[PDB]
């Protein structure tokens, strides 16, 4: 699985979490038992940390959406698309504008259901983003892994508009399932990284592709980052299941949910 | 022209037209003693200049003054350097300090004309306390048919503020009164800083009321731009170091209560002057071309 595309860090705390599940199963125990016990582990698992996490940060962060706010997000986030979605369902008044970056695009996503949900929408790529935050009153941000020194891994140009964000005097908010902390800490971009297809760069404009065949040039190279780290530092206020914490407050939870 | 007629006459031109500024009531009495001294060599004309701006300063402990006193005694030097006979280099003087009042009694139009398009539509505008060149900006703003709520505070040892407060709502632009301890609650609020200067130092600060640094302080570490409107006569050839750096004559007498700060050029976005909209490291340059 590695091979066909790098681990992310919720897949590798499943798997640490299923390898920690299978070790406690005793010698004694009978196959077929110990078989549904592990299947069922794993919904438990499921549901505790995707569905009734979810749901509390939605709870949680109902609370921080007033009306007549204007809210950033960015990409594509399963979590950021429910905490709206629920927040205009409740009651709350808003509009939302949506950041998007290339060649995933995954952003226009997430537009999808803002259309769908009666939230008012707009989009926008990455490099137009500071046009845009001086009428952002809250930039929300989803997050593939919470760092034990308090950064966040997470798509890249996360870091970019929490720049951007402290720039202009907006607040930066994330929401992180606490299963995606981990205890691994990373300073920059370059130690560990995905390097994406390049070809992906490629893109037609007008009606010739200028990198097309880039590798008939010997000096040419091309780069498809996926993630960036943004440090704490840029990062206001952590959305969790067990509430609103600090950046700092990280390692703390990774101490109370071990033990 | 005596001593006593000599503050008498200042006092008269500030009590007379409120709206005019100290420092160009120091220049209309500097330039009225030269119109009568009655003298012969132009080293006694500059010693009784010189004592007449002490005496002057004396009166008044703004730094607006000494400006004034310093530019006026500049302006006798050059015209001195132009012209060696007394008879024809006093009445080059009197015909060129005519022209300088002239031009330096419409300084506010021309600050207030070039400022009035910093200000946009449903912008909220903090300022620190009275100054006769903001409420100018704000008039010629309004007069553009912009509409903005303004923020001031109530400037603590003389209730300068609540002058602002009542000035500005006699036009009924929405106005509000902070206290000096809530202008760093009221920052995020506020798009941009507009204040005065009682004078512009070398290196681009500026001295103002005491209040003025905390301002540039709490702008600086929120991103908010900081506007100086300021005059032309306010150039001094000062250069503090810091806040202890000022000299006592302008702080105390206008448990320790100094009266004015200075603020470093690097907390000031721009300053809208007579001689355009600058940036700091201009105003060191006019010096500079100033004297030689």
């Amino acid at each position: 699985l590695t091979q066909c595309r790098p681990l992310s860090a919720s897949m590798h705390n499943a798997i640490k979490f299923l390898n920690k599940e299978i070790t406690s199963v005793g010698s004694s125990k009978r196959e077929e038992e110990a078989k549904s016990e592990l299947r069922a582990a794993i919904d438990r698992y499921v549901q505790e940390k995707i569905v009734l996490a979810a749901q509390a940060i939605s709870r949680f962060a109902y609370q921080k959406i007033s009306n007549g706010d204007v809210i950033l997000v960015y990409g594509c986030s399963s979590l950021v698309s429910r905490i709206l979605q629920e927040a205009w369902t409740e009651g709350r008044r808003f509009r939302v504008v949506v950041v998007d970056s290339r060649p995933w695009l995954e952003g226009r996503h997430t537009l999808r259901s803002l259309v769908h949900a009666g939230v008012p929408a707009s989009y926008l790529l990455i490099p137009a983003a500071s046009y845009v935050l001086p009428e952002v009153s809250k930039v929300l941000l989803g997050a593939h892994a919470l760092l034990a020194n308090g950064s966040v891994m997470s798509r890249v140009g996360t870091a970019q508009l929490a720049l951007v964000a402290r720039a202009h005097n907006v607040p930066v908010l994330v929401c992180c399932e606490t299963y995606k902390f981990c205890e691994r800490v990373q300073t920059d971009a370059f130690v560990s990284n995905e390097l994406d297809d390049p070809d992906d760069l490629q893109c037609k404009r007008g009606e010739h592709v200028a990198l097309a065949n880039w590798q008939n040039h010997a000096s040419l190279r091309l780069l498809n980052l996926v993630y960036d780290v943004t440090p704490p530092e840029l990062v206001d206020l952590v959305i969790t299941e067990l509430g609103m914490i600090p950046c700092s407050s990280v390692p703390v939870v990774l101490r109370v949910k071990s033990s | 022209m005596d001593d006593k007629e000599l503050i008498e006459y200042f006092k008269s031109q500030m009590k007379e037209d409120p709206d005019m500024a100290s420092a160009v009531a120091a220049i209309r009495t500097l330039l009225e003693f030269l119109k009568r001294d009655k003298g012969e060599t132009i080293q006694g004309l500059r010693a009784n200049l010189t004592s007449a701006i002490e005496t002057l300063c004396g009166v008044d402990s703004s730094v607006a003054v000494s400006s004034g006193g310093e530019l006026f005694l500049r302006f006798i030097s050059l015209a001195s350097l132009e012209y060696s006979d007394y008879s024809k280099c006093k009445k080059i003087m009197i015909e060129r300090g005519e022209l300088f009042l002239r031009r330096i009694s419409l300084s506010r139009n021309k600050i207030a004309d070039l400022c009035h398009t910093f200000i946009k539509d449903g912008a909220t505008i903090l300022t620190h306390a009275y100054s006769r060149v903001v409420l100018r900006v704000l008039e010629a703003a309004v007069a553009a048919k912009k509409r903005f709520s303004v923020y001031v505070t109530e400037s603590q040892p003389d209730l300068s503020g609540k002058k602002m407060a009542k000035a500005l709502c006699h036009l009924n632009v929405p106005v509000t009164v902070v206290l000096d301890a809530a202008v760093g609650y009221i920052m995020e609020k506020a798009d941009l800083v507009i204040v005065g200067a009682e004078g512009v130092v070398e290196n681009g600060g500026i001295i103002n009321k005491i209040g003025t640094n905390q301002m540039a302080v709490c702008a600086k570490a929120q991103n908010k731009p900081f506007y100086v409107v300021a005059e032309s006569f306010k150039f001094v050839r000062l250069f503090p170091l810091n806040q202890q750096d000022v000299p006592d004559k302008f702080k105390y007498k206008a448990e320790e209560h100094p009266w004015v700060d200075y603020t470093a050029p690097s907390l000031i976005t721009l300053l809208f002057t007579d001689l355009g909209v600058l940036t700091p490291s201009a105003v060191s340059d006019e010096l500079i071309k100033l004297y030689l």
